RNA sequence: GGUGACCACGGGUGACGGGGAAUCAGGGUUCGAUUCCGGAGAGGGAGCCUGAGAAACGGCUACCACAUCCAAGGAAGGCAGCAGGCGCGCAAAUUACCCACUCCCGACCCGGGGAGGUAGUGACGAAAAAUAACAAUACAGGACUCUUUCGAGGCCCUGUAAUUGGAAUGAGUCCACUUUAAAUCCUUUAACGAGGAUCCAUUGGAGGGCAAGUCUGGUGCCAGCAGCCGCGGUAAUUCCAGCUCCAA
C-alpha cells in the first residue's frame, strides 16, 4: 500500500457502448501481481465511480515485476453492464451464472432428439432416461 | 558356409575386465571452455620442444 | 467449387485493410454492396481496428445492433457491410462523421468530416442509358442509380449527390485540368490535376496526372475520380493533401517531428 | 565445334537432355530400373527376417571372416546380406528376428574388404545393436 | 487452417571446413577474451557482422546517387553508430567494410557489465547477470547477449531487487544470519 | 479436309498447377502431397431430385466390390471430416476442453459450428539459455619487480587439494496473485530449496585426409576396425579395454 501507484493511458470514453475505455498499468515495486480487487477499488477511487461497475482483464506482468498492463472498462450503469459484456466477465464478478452441462452431453442429447419426431412428450423426453 | 562363426566375439570376451577409476567430474559448458582457453593460451613455455601436442605421451 | 464462396482468408484479404496474421485465421468477407470486395471496408475493421471501438467482434455486432451507426444517411445492422469509397460514416450520438478517402499511401484512412460537409456526398458515373418510356438512367460507382439527369453528364464524369434526396446538387465534367484522384494501381491515393488523355480503342484509355509539386504520373482511365473543379476540390482532403512523398523524406519528417516533441 | 547460333537453342536443349543418359548418376535417378532394382524400393532402411548367418572372406589383402546374415525384407520379399558391425554382436542375432537393415554408406555400393555386401544390420529384435553392444538394455526375453 | 506462424530463421552458420588449427585458435581467444559459453555464439556474431558486411558490400557496388543506396545506407549506419560499433564522425559504408566482429563482442551485456567495474571477471559477469542481479534502466535483463546502446550504456546499474543495490539479502546470508543469532545472542 | 522431324500421334511419370523451398559469383541444379489461390475427388463407375447455384455423396437411385443386424419376411451402409483402431510399412499425436477470440450459417444482439481456438503427445525444425563465480593459503609461471643468477612480494595469470568458506542463484517442492470460456504453461511473488554444490552432459574420434597418444594391458591376418588410403599373423601411433587428450 505504500508504492501502489495506478496510471492510466490510451483513454477514451466511447458513448457507443456506454462505457469509458483505458489501459492501466499498475507498478508494485516489490510485491507480487495485485490482484484485481485492489486494481477495481482504486481505479474506482481515481474516478469517484462505484467500486461494483468497473471491470479489468487481461494483466500481464513484466519482466521481473513492477509495470503490468490490463485493460480496463468502467460503464456509466451497472445495467448497461449487464446488458452488453461477455458472459465469462459478467459471472467473475457473480453477477451471471454458467452452472451448465459440458458440451458433450449436449451434443449426446441433441442427437438423441433427432431419432423422435414430433412427439411433444418425447421429442423432450428423449433425454430424461440418459441422464 | 565355411562357418568360421564359432569364433564371432572371441577377442571382445577374452580381454580382461578392468573398472573406470573414480575421478573428478568434468567441467561443462562455459567452465569446460575456461579450463581448456586458460590450458594452451595463457601461459608461456621457456623449455623448448617445438610445441608439441596438448597429448605428448614422454 | 459447387457455389459462391462466403469465407473470406486472413491472408487472402485485401492488403490496405492492415490486418494481421497472427490473431486469427479468416478475415471479415464483407458482403456483397455497392463496392467490390477489394476496395471496401466492412464496418467490423472499421470500428474495432480503425477507432478501436470495439475490442472483438461481438461488440460492434452490438453496437450495429443499438441502430447509431448511419451509412449514407440509413442506419446498417450488417456487421460486414462494405463502406467503400467516400461514404459518410455517421455516428450520431458521438456527432462525428467520417468520409472514407485513401491516404497517400493508398488505404482507407480515417477522416473525420463536419456535419455540413456529411450532407453531401461525391460519386462518379459509369453507365449512362435510357431506360422503358424514354426515361434517362443513370447508374453511378455504387450500385445505386438515378432517374432523369441533366443530359451535360456523360459517362467516367462526377456528379455531386445531397443525402436524404438522391438528387444531382451538381456535375463535374471530366475533363483537362480538374482536380483528379487515383482509385487503383500502383498510384492508387493520389490527388492530382488531369494533363492529357489518350484513347486507345478496344483498350484501356491511359491519363497523364501532374500533381501540385510537379511530379507526373499515368494510370488507367477506370481508376480516375474527379473531385475538384479546375483547382479546388469539392471534398475536404485527407491529412498529407493527397501528395505521394517518397521514401527519403519520411524518414527526416519523422525524425524533425520526434525531436520537436522530444 | 559447337553451333553458337541465335536460334539452336532447341539443338543445344536437345543435345543437352540427351546427352545427360550417359553419366551414371543422371541414369540411375530417371531411368527407373535403378529404383526397380533397389532392394529398399527407395527406402534410408528395410526390415527383414533373418534367415542364415553366413561368413565372407575379406579382400585379396585382408585376411578374416566377416559375420553376415541373409535377410529376407517382408516388403518386396528381396534377398540381402547385411554385414554386422562389431565384435560380437552376431551373437545377438537369432534365427528368425526381425532385423532393421540400412545401407553401409555409398549408396548400394561394397565397401572396405567385404566383397558383395551393401548393407549392415542396425537393429535386432526391435531393439538397438548398438545398445545390445554397449549394455544399455538386456534381449526381450 | 492453423493461425500459426512458423517464420523462423537460423542466426548461425557452420564454417565451410571443419578442423583447421588456426581457426580453432582464433575462435578459442574470443571464447576465453569474453567468456563466451559454445562457439554458436561466436558464429552467430560472426553471421552477424557477415549479413552487416555483405549488405554495406552490396550497397556500395549500386550506382552513385541511387535513393536506394542513400536510404538504405544510411538506415544501417544509424543503427550501427546507435550500438557504438562505429564511430559517430565515421558515417561512411567503406569504412564499414574494415569493421570486425572484436568490435561486436565488446557489445554484449556480459561484456559491459564486466568493463564498467561492476563485476571483477568476465566469467563472473556472465553468471552475474544470468542470476537475475542486473537492470538496463528500468527493466531487469538476464541475457548475457543483450546488446547495448550509446543511450543505454550510461545506464546499466544493479537491479533494485538484488543484493547489490537495494535490499533483499540472498538466502544463504539469510542462513548465516539465522545460524548466528540462533547460536548466539 | 485437319495435325505433323519447329517432334504430331503414341507410351511413361515414383506428375495435381502456380505463388514458393533448398543451394547460392554470374549462369544455373533439384524440390514444391503440405495451411494462400485455382482444379479434382469422396470405395469404383453411372444416372438424377431439389435448389439461384450439385451431376452433391456427413442427398437419392442402380450395378460392382467390401461390410452390418435379423425372429431369415426384411432393413440399413460410405472417417481422402475431428478423434480413435486394424492393416501397410523405415516412417507420423488425445476415442480431451470450448464457441472466450477469428469468422460462417440462421427467421437471428439471444442458437449452432471436431471450421476454428485451447490444452495433451511431440528432440521434424528454429530462437535464447543452467551444469558455477569469487576470495584467502599453499607450489608453479610472468615483461614480473627490487642487488647484476642467488633471496623476497611493492604486483599479475591459470592449474592441482583442502575444515577452505561465506557470498549468489535458479532446477525443482509449493502459498497467493495472474493468465484463461474454465484451467495449463509463461511472467510476479511468499516459504523451503547446492560443496564430490553425486541437483553427475553426452555423442563421435586420437595414422593421414582432419583437431587430438609413436602411454599401459590383452588379442595375434584371429577377433575385429576401417566412408578412401590402410591397421591386425606375439613390441598394434588404427582391434578390445584403462588412463589422458580432441571436436561439437
Ligand atoms: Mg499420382
Ligand atoms: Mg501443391
Ligand atoms: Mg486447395
Ligand atoms: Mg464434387
Ligand atoms: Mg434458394
Ligand atoms: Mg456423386
Ligand atoms: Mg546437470
Ligand atoms: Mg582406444
Amino acid at each position: 500500500n505504500d508504492t501502489v501507484t495506478i496510471r492510466t493511458r490510451k483513454f477514451m470514453t466511447n458513448r457507443l457502448l456506454q462505457r469509458k475505455q483505458m489501459v492501466i498499468d499498475v507498478l508494485h515495486p516489490g510485491k507480487a501481481t495485485v490482484p484485481k480487487t485492489e486494481i477495481r477499488e482504486k481505479l474506482a477511487k481515481m474516478y469517484k465511480t462505484t467500486p461494483d461497475v468497473i471491470f479489468v482483464f487481461g494483466f500481464r506482468t513484466h519482466f521481473g515485476g513492477g509495470k503490468t498492463t490490463g485493460f480496463g472498462m468502467i460503464y456509466d450503469s451497472l445495467d448497461y453492464a449487464k446488458k452488453n459484456e461477455p458472459k465469462h466477465r459478467l459471472a467473475r464478478h457473480g453477477l451471471y451464472e454458467k452452472k451448465k452441462t459440458s458440451r458433450k452431453q449436449r451434443k449426446e442429447r441433441k442427437n438423441r432428439m433427432k431419432k423422435v419426431r414430433g412427439t411433444a412428450k418425447a421429442n423432450v423426453g428423449a433425454g430424461k432416461k440418459p441422464k | 558356409v565355411h562357418g568360421s562363426l564359432a569364433r564371432a566375439g572371441k577377442v571382445r570376451g577374452q580381454t580382461p575386465k578392468v573398472a573406470k577409476q573414480e575421478k573428478k567430474k568434468k567441467k561443462t559448458g562455459r567452465a569446460k571452455r575456461r579450463m581448456q582457453y586458460n590450458r594452451r593460451f595463457v601461459n608461456v613455455v621457456p623449455t623448448f620442444g617445438k610445441k608439441k601436442g596438448p597429448n605428448a605421451n614422454s | 467449387a459447387r457455389g459462391p464462396k462466403k469465407h473470406l482468408k486472413r491472408v487472402a484479404a485485401p492488403k490496405h485493410w492492415m490486418l494481421d496474421k497472427l490473431t486469427g485465421v479468416f478475415a471479415p468477407r464483407p458482403s456483397t454492396g455497392p463496392h467490390k470486395l477489394r476496395e471496401c471496408l466492412p464496418l467490423i475493421i472499421f470500428l474495432r481496428n480503425r477507432l478501436k471501438y470495439a475490442l472483438t467482434g461481438d461488440e460492434v455486432k452490438k453496437i450495429c445492433m443499438q441502430r447509431f451507426i448511419k451509412i449514407d444517411g440509413k442506419v446498417r445492422t450488417d456487421i460486414t457491410y462494405p463502406a467503400g469509397f467516400m461514404d459518410v460514416i455517421s455516428i450520431d450520438k458521438t456527432g462525428e462523421n467520417f468520409r472514407l478517402i485513401y491516404d497517400t499511401k493508398g488505404r482507407f484512412a480515417v477522416h473525420r468530416i463536419t456535419p455540413e460537409e456529411a450532407k453531401y456526398k461525391l460519386c462518379k458515373v459509369r453507365k449512362i442509358f435510357v431506360g422503358t418510356k424514354g426515361i434517362p438512367h443513370l447508374v453511378t460507382h455504387d450500385a445505386r442509380t438515378i432517374r432523369y439527369p441533366d443530359p451535360l453528364i456523360k459517362v467516367n464524369d462526377t456528379i455531386q449527390i445531397d443525402l436524404e434526396t438522391g438528387k444531382i446538387t451538381d456535375f463535374i465534367k471530366f475533363d483537362t485540368g480538374n482536380l483528379c484522384m487515383v482509385t487503383g494501381g500502383a498510384n492508387l491515393g493520389r490527388i492530382g490535376v488531369i494533363t492529357n488523355r489518350e484513347r486507345h480503342p478496344g483498350s484501356f484509355d491511359v491519363v497523364h496526372v501532374k500533381d501540385a509539386n510537379g511530379n507526373s504520373f499515368a494510370t488507367r482511365l477506370s481508376n480516375i475520380f474527379v473531385i475538384g473543379k479546375g483547382n479546388k476540390p469539392w471534398i475536404s482532403l485527407p491529412r498529407g493533401k493527397g501528395i505521394r512523398l517518397t521514401i527519403a523524406e519520411e524518414r527526416d519528417k519523422r525524425l524533425a517531428a520526434k525531436q520537436s516533441s522530444g | 565445334g559447337k553451333c553458337r547460333g541465335l536460334r539452336t537453342a532447341r539443338k543445344l536443349r536437345s543435345h543437352r537432355r540427351d546427352q545427360k543418359w550417359h553419366d551414371k548418376q543422371y541414369k540411375k535417378a530417371h531411368l527407373g530400373t535403378a529404383l526397380k532394382a533397389n532392394p529398399f524400393g527407395g527406402a534410408s532402411h528395410a526390415k527383414g527376417i533373418v534367415l542364415e548367418k553366413v561368413g565372407v572372406e575379406a579382400k585379396q589383402p585382408n585376411s578374416a571372416i566377416r559375420k553376415c546374415v541373409r535377410v529376407q525384407l517382408i516388403k518386396n520379399g528381396k534377398k540381402i546380406t547385411a554385414f554386422v558391425p562389431n565384435d560380437g554382436c552376431l551373437n545377438f542375432i537369432e534365427e528368425n528376428d526381425e532385423v532393421l537393415v540400412a545401407g553401409f554408406g555409398r549408396k548400394g555400393h561394397a565397401v572396405g574388404d567385404i566383397p558383395g555386401v551393401r548393407f549392415k544390420v542396425v537393429k535386432v529384435a526391435n531393439v538397438s545393436l548398438l545398445a545390445l553392444y554397449k549394455g544399455k538394455k538386456e534381449r526381450p526375453r | 487452417p492453423v493461425a500459426r506462424s512458423w517464420v523462423c530463421r537460423k542466426t548461425y552458420v557452420t564454417p565451410r571446413r571443419p578442423f583447421e588449427k588456426s581457426r580453432l585458435d582464433q575462435e578459442l581467444k574470443l571464447i576465453g577474451e569474453y567468456g563466451l559459453r559454445n562457439k554458436r555464439e561466436v558464429w552467430r556474431v560472426k553471421f552477424t557482422l557477415a549479413k552487416i558486411r555483405k549488405a554495406a558490400r552490396e550497397l556500395l557496388t549500386l550506382d552513385e546517387k541511387d535513393p536506394r543506396r542513400l536510404f538504405e545506407g544510411n538506415a544501417l549506419l544509424r543503427r550501427l553508430v546507435r550500438i557504438g560499433v562505429l564511430d559517430e564522425g565515421k558515417m561512411k559504408l567503406d569504412y564499414i567494410l574494415g569493421l570486425k566482429i572484436e568490435d561486436f563482442l565488446e557489445r554484449r551485456l556480459q561484456t559491459q557489465v564486466f568493463k564498467l567495474g561492476l563485476a571483477k571477471s568476465i566469467h563472473h559477469a556472465r553468471v552475474l547477470i544470468r542470476q537475475r542481479h542486473i537492470r538496463v534502466r528500468k527493466q531487469v535483463v538476464n541475457i548475457p547477449s543483450f546488446i547495448v546502446r550509446l543511450d543505454s550504456q550510461k545506464h546499466i546499474d544493479f537491479s533494485l531487487r538484488s543484493p547489490y543495490g537495494g535490499g533483499r539479502p540472498g538466502r544463504v546470508k539469510r542462513k548465516n544470519a539465522k545460524k548466528g543469532q540462533g547460536g548466539a545472542g
